[PDB]
DNA sequence: ATGGTCGTGCCGCCAATAA
């Protein structure tokens, strides 16, 4: 599922520019039942009347920041000694492979594996694309009667446009460099 | 390029995104599943087949009659479709024959279809090697070639085409001196052409399928393709609404058995005893119990010989039918809770107990259990109270105050439920 | 193999391979732990194909002069009896790849300008990009042939950038930037070279990183404006000028080692070791903050030819040094925090095609600071 | 028409106790 998938990835902060209150974005809306409101419309204070939904510029630019850290975070190329006992982190990349992968320097019996997979790295973009995403969001709801009212009453083409914006700032990333493609040569020849 | 039928070599060299990548193998395993009904419903001559086959071929933008230049999707589409599915059909050599003869069969069906004057340059574009004669030599060997013909009535050399071949290719025909030879080279008619290019393709499909199986280790690394290469064979009381029962009345012991079994496609020891008898308590016979283990054992890719001679035994004396002919009582849930305690590898005993919390907070709510009677299952489990615990799941999930029994036993449990429900 | 071809060796020794005669060894030099290089701590690692990549330390006591890098691809002459120590006897000087031969066509030019800026292009305080003003005010003064204008534009450690404090996009930021270059150098009607940086928040982080993206060009424009990858070896009126936006001498002098410190100059043998090893980045592995991705690294961060001239910026001090017969420019940056920066002008016609071979097209070089 | 200890391949047989 859905939540069980996206446990284990961080979810995105993001300063309010007017009162600085740090918000959640772990989902397109927020609540359950008639108060199930968009998660965008109303900063996390209650004192603060300005809307998130405003400042989309500033969200997006976190954005950036976030996705950056975590493709860093990957392409620094970590591993770890899949032994208890070892626990041998390096940077340094061994050319001794075992069947498995790399061998372990420190212990000769045992296979490193990198810190961050390439699965948690695309989950963690998948949830990204997912926490922006209306056009699935909507859709989910077993009744059209409330996906309309709640489609009319917050979801203007205004909104819905900023929020293909977010989804767009994703999809960028998400575009061309990827993981979803399999090339046949390798896979035949 | 005559891209409406094509012998499959040459593997591709594009690339694809994943979702079509799956669609391609979905697809192409749904024509060959229809080429099974069309085949065995009519016959192989009648227009009904042939407009309903070129229906489903069109409706799943497949490859037909070449009038109508540039469809170079279709061809992409079963090129890559072919391949995909390869890698699949290849493990168990119950579904290699399978494979092969519905692909001779939709050859057949191709090879049919066209239309009268575009074959030569197939033959040349497929590495045939295969030859026309024109019409003055056809008259200059009539009434030899009518001589040499098989039992076909009538000496009317109709209009088919005769075709000239190496000798060497035409062994199944001049071995029953049915044809023609002349300088080494066989005379053959349009209609006997078929049998050679289907038993030459065959040879080349079951090099090739055998040729990938054992390179096919080295695909498995790949993470994302393990779902296409194990799934593409996965899918008063009955056998068609159990599953049903799993989420409705079952207890959540016997509801994680059924999961696994569902899941894995086997079942250790222990699971396996305690599933079964169970499932006989409910009230199955014999023969849909066999028919139930067989159908869930086959999916494993294991022939019926092996379950035939395993495990039919232990299931057949489960009920009582050999030995001392002893019907055995579903285990009370005493023994599920004290008795051979699971280990790795293992799905059977009780989850309030040998589960641990950690485990049975998600257990529970992968269950849409409400988190109050979460937090009231946890105290109870900890309180080492588990049949009031169990009894608290079967209120929760009926939406009733109080249950109004005592339980020990899941047939009890399963009796209580329907009770109520039915 | 190269170097084999070029020094006439007769073959390689696996590393593993116990020898008391003197024998060659082909590997990569390296550190066997994650702190800084040194003498005692080099190992060498074998190729796959003699060594079955094996890895050995080595000992430079009996070497009397050496420069040694992690990542560096060497032949190593030594003695390795035990077959778990190779002591050096002998190193081969690294051979650069022979320069590229001019065309006749290349001769028939004319004097040919290229001015040479690098970012960030504003001081670390402030945001009103003066320092990218007054440059567009010199290019427009200056009236040059090209312009060749490196990274970071949006600089990745600009406090403002960490903060999101900002009221834009950097995307959009992008986009006033480009703009305020390409209407302040319309008079000038000089070409305009455009790279990218590792520190270019807005794009892709990726090493090599690919050419921007822009389609608010004119007609006018696109006959102007250029935009090419980093790094990258663009032929300027048939000069080989090698642009790259990676502070390279900072990449490799950082950690490297020496043998001699009392009179060696520096700069040079880093720029020759850059020369020689055949690549936009030898280094393996880098520090610990750049993203390389290595599928493409073998087809986009090779020499095809030595570049004629080497634009290499590095926040270290500004340098123009001929090195191999090659004139190296460092400009360094536009802006350095509060205080400010340098750009260059390079000369450069092609001379007569007969002479005594090797003959520098660059003949004149100039960084004045901004 | 010497003793015992060890493993490998074929078969049949058993547990269970609410309501
Ligand atoms: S208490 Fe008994 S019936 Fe309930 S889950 Fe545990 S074993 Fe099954
Ligand atoms: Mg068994
Ligand atoms: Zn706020
Ligand atoms: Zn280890």
């Amino acid at each position: 599922t859905d939540e069980e998938k996206y446990r284990d990835c961080e979810r995105f902060k993001c300063p309010c520019p007017t009162c600085g209150t740090e918000n959640i974005y772990d989902n397109v809306f927020d609540g359950s039942g008639t108060d199930m409101e968009p998660s965008l419309y109303r900063c996390s204070n209650i004192d603060c009347k300005a809307s998130p939904l405003t400042f989309t510029v500033q969200l997006s630019n976190k954005l950036i920041m976030d996705i950056r850290r975590f493709i860093k975070k990957y392409y620094d190329g970590w591993l770890i000694c899949e032994e208890p006992t070892c626990r041998n982190r390096t940077r340094h990349l061994p050319l001794q492979f075992s069947r498995t992968g790399p061998l372990c320097p420190a212990c000769m019996k045992a296979t490193l594996q990198p810190e961050y997979s390439d699965k948690s790295l695309y989950t963690q973009l998948c949830f990204y694309r997912y926490i922006f995403d209306a056009e699935c969001a909507l859709e989910k709801l077993t009744t059209d009667h409330e996906k309309d009212k709640l489609k009319k009453q917050f979801f203007t083409p205004k909104v819905l446009q900023d929020y293909r914006k977010l989804k767009n700032t994703a999809e960028q990333f998400l575009s061309r460099s990827g993981y979803s493609e399999v090339n046949l040569s390798k896979l035949f020849a | 390029y005559p891209h409406c039928l094509q012998f499959y070599l040459q593997p591709p060299s594009e690339n694809i995104s994943l979702i079509e990548f799956e669609n391609l193998a979905i697809d192409r395993v749904k024509l060959l599943k229809s080429v099974e009904n069309l085949g065995v419903s009519y016959v192989k001559g009648t227009e009904q087949y042939q407009s309903k086959l070129e229906s489903e071929l069109r409706k799943l933008k497949f490859s037909y009659r070449e009038n109508l230049e540039d469809e170079y999707e279709p061809r992409r589409r079963d090129h890559i479709s072919h391949f995909i599915l390869r890698l699949a059909y290849c493990q168990s050599e119950e579904l290699r024959r399978w494979f092969i003869q519905q692909e001779m069969d939709l050859l057949r069906f191709r090879f049919s279809i066209l239309p009268k004057d575009k074959i030569q340059d197939f033959l040349k574009d497929s590495q045939l090697q295969f030859e026309a004669i024109s019409d003055e030599e056809k008259t200059l060997r009539e009434q030899e070639i009518v001589a040499s013909s098989p039992s076909l009535s009538g000496l009317k050399l109709g209009f088919e085409s005769i075709y000239k071949i190496p000798f060497a290719d035409a062994l199944d025909l001049f071995r029953g001196r049915k044809v023609y030879l002349e300088d080494g080279f066989a005379y053959v008619p349009l209609k006997d052409i078929v049998a050679i290019i289907l038993n030459e393709f065959r040879a080349k499909l079951s090099k090739a399928l055998a040729l990938t199986a054992r390179s096919l280790p080295a695909v498995q690394s790949d993470e994302r393709l393990q779902p296409l290469l194990n799934h593409l064979s996965h899918s008063k009381i009955s056998l068609d609404q159990i599953d049903l029962l799993s989420t409705k009345s079952f207890p959540p012991c016997m509801r994680q058995l059924h999961k696994a079994l569902r899941e894995n496609h086997h079942l250790r020891h222990g699971g396996r005893m305690q599933y079964g008898l169970f499932l006989k308590g409910i009230g199955l016979t014999l023969e849909q119990a066999l028919q139930f283990w067989k159908q869930e054992f086959i999916k494993g890719k294991m022939d019926p010989d092996k379950f035939d001679k395993g495990y039919s035994y232990n299931i057949r004396h489960s009920f009582g039918k050999e030995g001392k002919r002893t019907d055995y009582t579903p285990f009370s849930c005493l023994k599920i809770i004290l008795s051979n305690p699971p280990s790795q590898g293992d799905y059977h005993g009780c989850p309030f107990r040998h589960s641990d919390p950690e485990l049975l907070k998600q257990k529970l709510q992968s269950y849409k259990i409400s988190p109050g009677g979460i937090s009231q299952i946890l105290d109870l489990v900890k309180g080492t109270h588990y049949q009031v615990a169990c009894q608290k799941y079967f209120e929760m999930i009926h939406n009733v105050d109080d249950c109004g029994f005592s339980l020990n036993h899941p047939n009890q449990f399963f009796c209580e439920s329907q009770r109520i429900l039915n | 193999s190269e170097l084999k071809e070029h020094y006439k060796i007769e073959a390689f020794t696996p590393l593993l391979a116990p020898a008391q005669e003197p024998v060659t060894l082909l590997g990569q030099i390296g550190c066997d732990s994650n702190g800084k290089l040194n003498n005692k701590s080099v190992i060498l690692e074998g190729d796959r194909e003699h060594s079955s990549g094996a890895q050995i330390p080595v000992d430079l006591s009996e070497l009397k002069e050496y420069s040694l890098f992690p990542g560096q691809v060497v032949i190593m002459e030594g003695i390795n009896t035990t077959g778990r120590k190779l002591v050096a006897t002998k190193l081969y000087e690294g051979v650069p790849l022979p320069f590229y031969q001019p065309t006749e066509e290349d001769a028939d030019f004319e004097q040919s300008m290229v001015l040479v800026a690098c970012g960030p292009y504003t001081t670390s305080d402030s945001i009103t990009y003066d320092p990218l003003l007054d440059l567009i005010a010199v290019i427009n003064h200056d009236r040059p042939d090209v312009c060749i204008l490196f990274g970071p534009f949006l600089d990745a450690k600009h406090e403002q950038v960490e903060n999101c404090l900002l009221t834009s996009p950097f995307e959009d930021i992008f986009k006033q930037c480009l703009r305020t270059i390409i209407e302040g150098t319309r008079s000038s009607g000089s070409h305009l070279v455009f790279v990218p940086s590792l520190r270019d928040v807005h794009h892709e982080p990726v090493y090599p990183q690919p050419p921007f993206s822009y389609s608010d060009l004119s007609r006018e424009d696109k006959k102007q404006v250029q935009f090419v990858s980093e790094p990258c070896s663009l032929s300027i009126n048939g000069v080989i000028f090698g642009l790259t936006s990676t502070d390279l001498l900072f990449h490799l002098g950082a950690e490297e080692i020496s043998s001699s410190s009392g009179t060696s100059d520096r700069f040079s043998r880093i720029l020759k070791h850059i020369l020689t090893q055949r690549s936009y980045y030898p280094l393996y592995p880098p520090q610990e903050d750049m993203a390389i991705d290595y599928e493409s690294f073998y087809v986009y961060a090779q020499l095809p030819v030595t570049p004629d001239v080497l634009i290499i910026p590095s926040e270290l001090r500004y340098f123009v040094k001929d090195v191999l017969g090659c004139v190296c420019v460092n400009p360094g940056r536009l802006t350095k925090g509060q205080v400010g920066g340098t750009f260059a002008r390079l000369y450069l016609r092609r001379p007569a095609a007969d002479g005594a071979e090797r003959q520098s097209p660059c003949i004149a070089v100039q960084v004045v600071r901004i």
